[PDB]
């Protein structure tokens, strides 16, 4: 039993917005179908459940409106949709199985980020050995994620991406440091790959000493 | 809203509650009490259910109880694996549902760790662009509180400056960074930088130089 979500989404407030929910593994029309709203360092929010059978829905009060929960029984689908986001709206986004009084089973969660601000696409520099530490740093990027592999993700082992910081720009930076023995720095190549998709930036840097 | 306390503590061995007072239109009018435990990154996962009933895959040191508009969850035997945020959950009237507002639980026995840093100079494909960033990356370190000040040949460095919230690690350690932008001007200007980070009253210093 699996409730896939689809991929994340970089919005502007105003922009329309729907956001889909799979189900698969079991008989669709026959357990709720419930969004749960949890904003960056917050709590978790209910938002509205639906009966796939009828599609009868009931909603949070502050959400009704601004929100609409659907499904399509034809393709096990639960949909949430915005005429209009708000910059309010930015949070992360869970469909979830609700049968009876409990929620069993989660989808993965959808990242919604609603920012009048522009993607833009990270610089990567190499931060050089000189056990050896080498590493890479992602800078001035928006939105927030990047995710970073060493060696086309070869290179698991001594791997810390450390968190990133929102600097007064707008822009977030971020350092990926991978600890690795002073002796294969000569006779081992080490590669970052950088993949920031908002901005659809793919990049790849050599640390060389 | 559900109204459960901020935060709540306890050491390893002991047995700790988190409350959960409602209305009677979810907590007191239905027998539907359920309570959700998520960690960082991940989904939230049913700890109790109907109250008092647990699911096959929870330890039985979780128990639940309901006393009129109030629930509450009992943790028995703390482990370290038991920091989380807890949030308790009620069917309310017209097929509706609440959430609480959150309960982090902080397991109160980890042993001070002291921080490690290393210091990363502004790289040449850096300079070249006419842009100069020094890195501090902060690791292991516990409790999760750092202070982070830089010097230019000793002298107390104001500006360039941006520091991350310390933020825990998969070893229950935290990490932290610290990034001073310069202009190339002032990076071959003086003849040294330092990082220099204090954790329980103890600096740690690095320094990188042109």
């Amino acid at each position: 039993v699996q409730l896939v979500q689809s991929g994340a989404e970089v919005k502007k407030p105003g922009e329309s917005l729907t956001i889909s929910c799979k189900a698969s593994g079991y008989s669709f029309p026959n357990y709720w179908i419930t969004w749960v709203r949890q904003m960056s360092g917050g709590g978790l929010e209910w938002m509205g459940r639906i009966d796939p059978g009828d599609s009868y829905t009931t909603y949070n009060p502050s959400f009704q409106g601004h929100v609409t929960i659907s499904i399509d029984k034809s393709t096990n689908t639960a949909y949430l949709h915005w005429n209009s986001l708000k910059a309010s709206d930015t949070a992360m986004y869970y469909c979830a199985r609700y049968y009876v009084s409990l929620v069993d089973i989660w989808g993965q969660g959808t990242l919604v980020t609603v920012s009048s601000a522009s993607t833009k696409g990270p610089s990567v520099f190499p931060l050089a050995p000189s056990t050896a530490a080498l590493g890479c740093l992602v800078k001035d990027y928006f939105p927030e994620p990047v995710t970073v592999s060493w060696n086309s993700g070869a290179l698991t082992s001594g791997v810390h991406t450390f968190p990133a910081v929102l600097q007064s720009s707008g822009l977030y930076s971020l350092s990926s440091v991978v600890t690795v023995p002073s002796s294969s720095l000569g006779t081992q190549t080490y590669i970052c790959n950088v993949n920031h998709k908002p901005s659809n930036t793919k990049v790849d840097k050599k640390v060389e000493p | 809203v559900l109204t459960q306390p901020a935060s709540v503590s306890g050491s390893p061995g002991q047995s700790i509650t988190i409350s959960c007072t409602g209305t009677s239109s979810d907590v007191g009018g239905y027998n539907y009490v359920s309570w959700y435990q998520q960690h960082p990154g991940k989904a939230p996962k049913l700890m109790i259910y109907d109250v008092n009933n647990r699911p096959s895959e929870v330890s039985n040191r979780f128990s639940g109880s309901k006393s009129g508009n109030t629930a509450s969850l009992t943790i028995s035997g703390l482990q370290a694996e038991d920091e989380a945020d807890y949030y308790c959950s009620s069917y309310t009237t017209g097929s509706r549902a609440v959430f609480g507002g959150g309960t982090k639980l902080t397991v109160l026995g980890q042993p001070k760790a002291n921080p490690t840093v290393t210091l990363f100079p502004p790289s040449s494909e850096e300079l070249q662009a006419n842009k100069a960033t020094l890195v501090c990356l902060i690791s292991d370190f516990y409790p999760g509180a750092v202070t982070v000040a830089w010097k230019a040949d000793g002298s107390p460095v104001k500006a360039g400056v941006e520091t991350t919230k310390p933020s825990k690690q998969s070893n229950n350690k935290y990490a932290a960074s610290s990034y001073l932008s310069l202009t190339p001007e002032q990076w071959k200007s003086h003849r040294s930088y330092s990082c220099q980070v204090t954790h329980e009253g103890s600096t740690v210093e690095k320094t990188v130089a042109p």
